[PDB]
């Protein structure tokens, strides 16, 4: 060791960071009158209504 | 402008007897095929299934099928009949 010979020095790093993420959301507060379309063998009803409303300029 | 025809059948339901029978309309036309085929097409149905003597019922019903902006490219028509 007379010399630097056995002087050493090192540094190592290794640093990661992933992250992820999704959001989806959705929200209805009507009411509409269907009427029946047609009546199913165990008795369901297909529904199907449509209402059109004309405020001004569409 | 004021020719159409071919009013085909659309659907046949047992439950309830109900026979629809749908036919189309451009924007700019019109659409009455002969009063008479629907019926045919129905009574042949309405034997298919187990009723007969198809009765139309009811009104045409017309709902847009296709949609351009603030327009109706075509336009369903709608027969009914109530096999009996
Ligand atoms: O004993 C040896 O082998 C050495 C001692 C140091 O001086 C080393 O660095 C080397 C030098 O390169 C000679 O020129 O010689």
């Amino acid at each position: 060791f007379g010399n630097s010979r056995a002087d050493m020095e090192a540094s190592g790093g290794n640093s990661f960071n992933g992250k992820g993420g999704a959001n989806a959301s959705n929200t209805f507060s009507g009411t509409l009158t269907v009427t029946v379309d047609q009546v199913l063998a165990n008795g369901n009803l297909h529904v199907v209504g449509e209402k059109q409303i004309a405020i001004n300029q569409g | 402008c004021t020719i159409t025809r071919q009013a085909q059948v659309s659907e046949a339901s047992p439950i309830s007897g109900i026979v629809r029978l749908t036919y189309n309309q451009p924007l700019f036309f019109t659409s009455r095929t002969d009063d008479y085929v629907s019926h045919g097409t129905a009574t042949r149905e309405c034997q298919q299934m187990g009723y007969a003597d198809a009765v139309s019922f009811g009104q045409p019903v017309g709902t847009c099928s296709i949609y351009a902006g603030s327009l109706c490219l075509n336009t369903r028509f709608t027969l009914s009949w109530q096999c009996r």
